[PDB]
């Protein structure tokens, strides 16, 4: 007679991470509009015919 | 006349006066001072550096666009503000110097 059993195997799945996006707001915007254009407002026309 | 580096000269004399008979409670005399000076632009600059530090990362912004607001609305906004700091920079140290337009007209010279 061969005496019974004496054999198991481990309940084991290794852990890892997939498709974890680096979605931080650290560079979250790029858009700009200038603070108006350059103009002259200080001078008269002096249009005395 | 004693602090002239504290006033603009291309806008003559800077003040409107009014003289009311009636002081406040409990008091012989008083006055309010109100004024705009080229100093003030630091408020607008301050708000703008502090806003840009949020908006460059959309930080806190989700509360704003949460009520149906569009990111371009704050782009049109901030550019209106930087145009305002540009306006006090147009008027900061602006020259009170004279100007003219001249006839390009000569003489028979003998002197």
């Amino acid at each position: 007679h061969v005496p019974g059993g004496g054999s198991v195997q481990i309940v084991y799945k290794p852990v890892d991470l997939s498709k974890v996006t680096s979605k931080c707001g650290s560079l979250g915007n790029i858009h700009h509009k200038p603070g108006g254009g350059q103009v002259e407002v200080k001078s008269e026309k002096l249009d005395f015919k | 006349n004693k602090n002239s580096s504290y006033f603009v000269e291309w806008i003559p004399n800077n003040v409107k006066t009014a003289v009311c008979d009636i002081p406040p409670r409990g008091l012989k005399m008083s006055a309010t001072f109100i004024g705009n000076s080229t100093a003030i632009q630091e408020l607008f600059k301050r708000i703008s550096e502090q806003f840009t530090a949020m908006f460059r990362r959309k930080a806190f912004l989700h509360w704003y666009t949460g009520e149906g607001m569009d990111e371009m609305e704050f782009t049109e906004a901030e550019s209106n503000m930087n145009d305002l700091v540009s306006e006090y920079q147009q008027y900061q140290d602006a020259t009170a110097d004279e100007q003219g337009e001249f006839e390009e007209e000569g003489e028979e010279d003998e002197a």
